RNA sequence: GGGGCCUGACUGCGAGGCCUGCAAGCCGAGCAGGGGCGAAAGCCGGGCCUAGUGAACCGGUGGUCCCGUGUGGAAGGGCCA
RNA sequence: CUGGUGUUGGCUCUUGGUCGCGCCUGCGUAGGAUAGGUGGGAGCCUGUGAACCCCCGCCUCCGGGUGGGGGGGAGGCGCCGGUGAAAUACCACCCUGGCGCGGCUGGGGGCCUAACCCUCGGAUGGGGGGACAGCGCUUGGCGGGCAGUUUGACUGGGGCGG
RNA sequence: GCGUAGGGUUAGGCGGGACCUAAGGUGAAGCCGAAAGGCGUAGCCGAAGGGCAGCCGGUUAAUAUUCCGGCCCUUCCCGCA
RNA sequence: CGUAGGGAAACCGAGUCCGAACAGGGCGCAGCGGCCGCAAAGUCCGCGGCCGUGGACCCGAAACCGGGCGAGCUAGCCCUGGCCAGGGUGAAGCUGGGGUGAGACCCAGUGGAGGCCCGAACCGGUGGGGGAUGCAAACCCCUCGGAUGAGCUGGGGCUAGGAGUGAAAAGCUAACCGAGCCCGGAGAUAGCUGGUUCUCCCCGAAAUGACUUUAGGGUCAGCCUCAGGC
RNA sequence: GUGGUUCGUGGAGCCAUGGGGGAAUCUGGGCGGACCACCGCCUAAGGCUAAGUACUCCGGGUGACCGAUAGCGCACCAGUA
RNA sequence: GAGCCGGUAGCGGGCGUGGAUCCCUGGAUGUCCGAAUGGGGGAACCCGGCCGGCGGGAACGCCGGUCACCGCGCGCGCGGGGGGAACCUGGGGAACUGAAACAUCUCAGUACCCAGAGGAGAGGAAAGAGAAAUCGACUCCCUGAGUAGCGGCGAGCGAAAGGGGACCAGCCUAAACCGUCCGGCUUGUCCGGGCGGGGUCGUGGGGCCCUCGGACCGAAUCCCCAGCCUAGCCGAA
């Protein structure tokens, strides 16, 4: 029998995959224990469908991000701070970075997503990964300068 | 030895025929009937315990339409069925046939 | 009884008859086809004779090429042995 | 009573057949040497490092083959002709048989569990049996347990005999 | 002890019920069978078993532990303590 | 239905089939007077005899089958109650004495066991006589068996027809049980027996042969009869 | 493996189905007597549907039907004694 | 339209033109049993719950109403249960007998049992028939025909097409597609179940998509009527 799986089963089939097994195994084991479903027509479309949405949203974000990147990638985040020479007095944080991109360039963001373990303390020209969507990183150059 | 609850099958009556000798096609005189006696042929009925609406439903259905039971089940999802009792969920399914 | 060449221990029929409850069983001249023995006339349709047998139904084998279930074939049959 | 199949599922071992691949293997006069067949076919080889030396398995018709590993590290076999019915470097497609992975099945062993069956003051569950048993279609057998019948005529009465 | 007509059987306590269970019968649940129907814990039905409060005498042509008489008793409803 | 038949058939056709045949054979093929009338193959309805199919001339089985009715008789079991006068023998156990190392065991009293004994009711039915269109479709009298047991018994129940029960006789299952009774299939079948109704008139048999699971029944021939023809 | 049809396994199709395996949507599928092809007919696996047809407890008409052993078992107080 | 209080006279009393008895249609009443159904039950008997009334009425008793089970449908409503002489269809289904024994075979899917239906029941609008290059639902009768065929090819069984008649009639759904209400979790372009639309055929048809064109048929359900039935009346000499 062709069936639809609800939980991946070792050396058998991946979740959502469609396999063909002995009817005894399918109806006295896999269907009872909510472990799979008849590869019918009725609840066969419902599988053909959720793949679309789950493929639609992911495909949506992986584009609502690429849409972002292009926004960045073609600009620079300048941060004025008080400091003498290359070492800063205070510090520039992601939450700081946020204010800027929010302040200038009218963009909103999540600092937690941004890659920056240690809060910046010296000036210079920095490129930092925001990581809004995995496999879809961003390179945002931030010019931290004083005065 | 009864009635399929899904196919309406039922014990029919068949004859038990006893034949002897060589057929013609085998280059023989021909077959000869030595004794005809009524038998009766049963549908291969079996049990089909299923749980529906948190309730166990079991059919005495023939082995042929077994895959129809689950169909009924699968088809019964779109029904107010909680709160009911066994005989109630059976009759509600059968109405789908 | 001996021997020579031979296959009539024929095919296709068969007038007329014995016998006879039916059905069977029996004798059979002669005509053609093709042959055999004979110089020829002629004989030869197994055996000097009278028993050595078994009706139909069903089926087997060879042959015929008659029917072939819309049509051409085949299945399966019928006729001959 | 019994084999096949439906109810009827899961995993592993050991054997059987198959297709899929890595592969390898084939022994007459003759002829370098151990020729599987029909080809394609007069060039193929080496830093995907050569003739030749040694170390392990592999088959060994006792002659070799192949895989290899190190040294060296740049040579070797083709057509040419020897030769036989068929002849060689090389590149495919098929066989011989045999080996390992994968297939898909058939048997046997072992163990599960969830169908099925029995059980449990409690039961969407626990526990034992366990895909056997029970049951359905079917094969073949045993089968006076029951059922329908047959068990001849002539005959100095019938039967025995004939 | 026959034909016609008339009269005669009086119970809160005797027997049976509105009380109970037996074999068996039926039979929510549940199981089974071509139909008819066949099973089946509980429950219900089921007696000459269990349980329950009347003894004596008189009376009538015909009934009485039934009416009468005397002396006892049971259960239920209401009310008081 | 008839007008065309022959052949297994294609198919031919007054011919056709077996066959090489123009051969031989099988089954087949053709009105009366003077156009008329008359007759006829054939066909149609009537009437009559006979035959086939149905109960088929009438009555009769022993039996087979189907669906129902019966355990108020009788057989076994289940539930609940009842009955067994009186007398006789006198087991184990107990008490005591004797007995021994303790015992086993022996005797006397108590005691009251048993498909124990004699004998009524109750249940039975051994032998004899009576009875025999009986008092009685199993009875009467005399004798007899058991009679605290595997006993008898009232009441309520269950088991049935190829089935029930059966201390077993194939006994019983509503007075006949080798498969109950009723009703139906049904008018079963009957090659057997019986029974077959008015009159007169003419003829007038057979009881043989052959075959026949045939021998007391049937098919053909034989012998009888009727109509027409020669 | 059976049943129906004239079809008793027969060459055995067609209609129906108890068991097993198990599709397709007009370029589909069943059929025309095993099977193959050509040619044709039809369009299953849901259902409904008047009249013409059958019977006679009932009422009526009518008989070369009976006339109290006949005619229904009952002409009458009969499914009665 | 003049007698009546049944067959039934009598005793004893009434009624009727102020139209009786009698006949026909509707209505009321209609104890108890019976499918029997409140519960039981050895049918016509026995014992209860609820609401309301009577009696002096609380116990007791009578009166009226209501209370069994099943199916279907959102405790309450519509339906079922049983009977009927045969006739009808479905589920089952013998035997004697015939074959001059008998088993296949026949008797026969008849008799019988069971469920169901109805004034009729079944069948019925071709996935048909079968050789006409044709027929056109089904049912019944004739005929085809004891033909074709079936058969221990024994006894026996026994069609269909076509033709002539009676009657005459054809329809609704399922699926694709549009919409809508509900519920499931695994959140939609989803799946599932209701309802509505649409659609129903074989020269194949239908849906969706464009394009062109925009009244006559008519019920088997409903209504009115004639006609008919269930009592009757006039009727020549
Ligand atoms: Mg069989
Ligand atoms: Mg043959
Ligand atoms: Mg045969
Ligand atoms: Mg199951
Ligand atoms: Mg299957
Ligand atoms: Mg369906
Ligand atoms: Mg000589
Ligand atoms: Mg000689
Ligand atoms: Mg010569
Ligand atoms: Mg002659
Ligand atoms: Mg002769
Ligand atoms: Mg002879
Ligand atoms: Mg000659
Ligand atoms: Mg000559
Ligand atoms: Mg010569
Ligand atoms: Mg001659
Ligand atoms: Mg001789
Ligand atoms: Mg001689
Ligand atoms: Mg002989
Ligand atoms: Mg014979
Ligand atoms: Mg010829
Ligand atoms: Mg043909
Ligand atoms: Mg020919
Ligand atoms: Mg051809
Ligand atoms: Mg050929
Ligand atoms: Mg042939
Ligand atoms: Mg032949
Ligand atoms: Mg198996
Ligand atoms: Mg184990
Ligand atoms: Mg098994
Ligand atoms: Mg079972
Ligand atoms: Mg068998
Ligand atoms: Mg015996
Ligand atoms: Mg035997
Ligand atoms: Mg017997
Ligand atoms: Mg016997
Ligand atoms: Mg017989
Ligand atoms: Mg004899
Ligand atoms: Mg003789
Ligand atoms: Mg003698
Ligand atoms: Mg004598
Ligand atoms: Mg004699
Ligand atoms: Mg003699
Ligand atoms: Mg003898
Ligand atoms: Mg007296
Ligand atoms: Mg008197
Ligand atoms: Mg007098
Ligand atoms: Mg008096
Ligand atoms: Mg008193
Ligand atoms: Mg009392
Ligand atoms: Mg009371
Ligand atoms: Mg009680
Ligand atoms: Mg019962
Ligand atoms: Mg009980
Ligand atoms: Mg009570
Ligand atoms: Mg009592
Ligand atoms: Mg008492
Ligand atoms: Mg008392
Ligand atoms: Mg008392
Ligand atoms: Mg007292
Ligand atoms: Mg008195
Ligand atoms: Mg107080
Ligand atoms: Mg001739
Ligand atoms: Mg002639
Ligand atoms: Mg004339
Ligand atoms: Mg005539
Ligand atoms: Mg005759
Ligand atoms: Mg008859
Ligand atoms: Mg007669
Ligand atoms: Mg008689
Ligand atoms: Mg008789
Ligand atoms: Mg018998
Ligand atoms: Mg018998
Ligand atoms: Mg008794
Ligand atoms: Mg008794
Ligand atoms: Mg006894
Ligand atoms: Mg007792
Ligand atoms: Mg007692
Ligand atoms: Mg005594
Ligand atoms: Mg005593
Ligand atoms: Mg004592
Ligand atoms: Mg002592
Ligand atoms: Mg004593
Ligand atoms: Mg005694
Ligand atoms: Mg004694
Ligand atoms: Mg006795
Ligand atoms: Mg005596
Ligand atoms: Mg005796
Ligand atoms: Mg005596
Ligand atoms: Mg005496
Ligand atoms: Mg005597
Ligand atoms: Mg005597
Ligand atoms: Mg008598
Ligand atoms: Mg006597
Ligand atoms: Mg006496
Ligand atoms: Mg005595
Ligand atoms: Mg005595
Ligand atoms: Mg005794
Ligand atoms: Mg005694
Ligand atoms: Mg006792
Ligand atoms: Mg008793
Ligand atoms: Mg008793
Ligand atoms: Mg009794
Ligand atoms: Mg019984
Ligand atoms: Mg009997
Ligand atoms: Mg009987
Ligand atoms: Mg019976
Ligand atoms: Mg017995
Ligand atoms: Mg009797
Ligand atoms: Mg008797
Ligand atoms: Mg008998
Ligand atoms: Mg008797
Ligand atoms: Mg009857
Ligand atoms: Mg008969
Ligand atoms: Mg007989
Ligand atoms: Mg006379
Ligand atoms: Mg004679
Ligand atoms: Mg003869
Ligand atoms: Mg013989
Ligand atoms: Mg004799
Ligand atoms: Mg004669
Ligand atoms: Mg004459
Ligand atoms: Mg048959
Ligand atoms: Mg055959
Ligand atoms: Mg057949
Ligand atoms: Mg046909
Ligand atoms: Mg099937
Ligand atoms: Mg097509
Ligand atoms: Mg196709
Ligand atoms: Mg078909
Ligand atoms: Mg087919
Ligand atoms: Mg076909
Ligand atoms: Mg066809
Ligand atoms: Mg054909
Ligand atoms: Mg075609
Ligand atoms: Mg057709
Ligand atoms: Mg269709
Ligand atoms: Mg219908
Ligand atoms: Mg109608
Ligand atoms: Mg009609
Ligand atoms: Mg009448
Ligand atoms: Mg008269
Ligand atoms: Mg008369
Ligand atoms: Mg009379
Ligand atoms: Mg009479
Ligand atoms: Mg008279
Ligand atoms: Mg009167
Ligand atoms: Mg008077
Ligand atoms: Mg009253
Ligand atoms: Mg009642
Ligand atoms: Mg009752
Ligand atoms: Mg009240
Ligand atoms: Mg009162
Ligand atoms: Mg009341
Ligand atoms: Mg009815
Ligand atoms: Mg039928
Ligand atoms: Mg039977
Ligand atoms: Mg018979
Ligand atoms: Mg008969
Ligand atoms: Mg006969
Ligand atoms: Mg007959
Ligand atoms: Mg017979
Ligand atoms: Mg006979
Ligand atoms: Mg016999
Ligand atoms: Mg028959
Ligand atoms: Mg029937
Ligand atoms: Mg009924
Ligand atoms: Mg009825
Ligand atoms: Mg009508
Ligand atoms: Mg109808
Ligand atoms: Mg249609
Ligand atoms: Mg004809
Ligand atoms: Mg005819
Ligand atoms: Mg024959
Ligand atoms: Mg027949
Ligand atoms: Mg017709
Ligand atoms: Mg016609
Ligand atoms: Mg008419
Ligand atoms: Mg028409
Ligand atoms: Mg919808
Ligand atoms: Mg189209
Ligand atoms: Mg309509
Ligand atoms: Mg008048």
């Amino acid at each position: 029998m062709k069936v639809i799986l609800l939980e991946p089963l070792e050396n058998l089939g991946d979740v959502g995959q469609v396999v063909d097994v002995k009817p005894g195994y399918a109806r006295n084991y896999l269907l009872p224990r909510g472990l799979a479903v008849l590869a019918t027509e009725s609840n066969l479309k419902a599988l053909e469908a959720r793949i679309r949405a789950q493929a639609k949203r992911l495909a949506e974000r992986k584009a609502e991000a690429e849409r972002l990147k292009e926004i960045l990638e073609n600009l620079t985040l300048t941060i004025p701070v008080r400091a003498g020479e290359t070492k800063i007095y205070g510090s520039v944080t992601a939450k700081d970075i946020a204010e800027a991109l929010s302040r200038q360039h009218g963009v909103t963001i999540d600092p937690k997503r941004l890659a920056l373990e240690k809060p910046i303390k010296e000036l210079g020209e920095y490129v930092l990964t925001y990581k809004p969507h995995p496999e879809v990183p961003i390179q945002l150059k931030v010019s931290v300068v004083a005065q | 030895s009864k009635v399929c609850e899904i196919s309406g099958k039922r014990p029919i009556v068949a004859n038990s025929i006893q034949r002897r000798g060589k057929a013609k096609r085998e280059g023989g005189v021909g077959k000869k009937t030595t004794g005809i006696s009524k038998r009766r042929q049963y549908p291969n009925l079996q049990k089909v315990r299923v749980r529906v609406a948190g309730q166990e439903i079991t059919f005495r259905v023939a082995a042929s339409h077994i895959p129809k039971v689950y169909e009924l089940v699968e088809r019964a999802k779109g029904l107010k069925l909680e709160g009911l009792s066994p005989k109630e969920i059976k009759k509600e399914l059968l109405k789908l046939l």
